[PDB]
């Protein structure tokens, strides 16, 4: 019962930290593409401020 | 950059408001200049009747 229950309670934490991982993880690519959209509107802004500049 | 443009127009407004001023004192300037000239020219053909009634 205690092999058994912990590893229910291991496989319900494994699920836990699986969906955590996978969770984090495609919310990490999202972050990710957050950050590449956070840099590129920051580009976007920050170039126009560039050609503004420039100018 | 509305202020650099600002500028250049205000530098420029300005420059070109000087081409108006420097040409109506360069016009002036011609005016007075051939003016004195032709005051220079009379004082000359009065120095030379000056010279001959002098003589």
């Amino acid at each position: 019962d205690e092999s058994e229950r912990g590893m229910k309670v291991i496989e319900s934490r494994a699920q836990k930290d699986e969906e955590k991982m996978e969770i984090q993880e495609i919310q990490l690519k999202e972050a990710k593409h957050i950050a590449e959209d956070a840099d590129r509107k920051y580009e976007e802004v920050a170039r126009k401020l560039v050609i503004i500049e420039s100018d | 950059l509305e202020r650099a443009e600002e500028r250049a127009e205000l530098s420029e407004g300005k420059c070109a408001e000087l081409e108006e001023e420097l040409k109506t004192v360069t016009n002036n300037l011609k005016s007075l200049e051939a003016q004195a000239e032709k005051y220079s020219q009379k004082e000359d053909r009065y120095e030379e009747e000056i010279k001959v009634l002098s003589d």
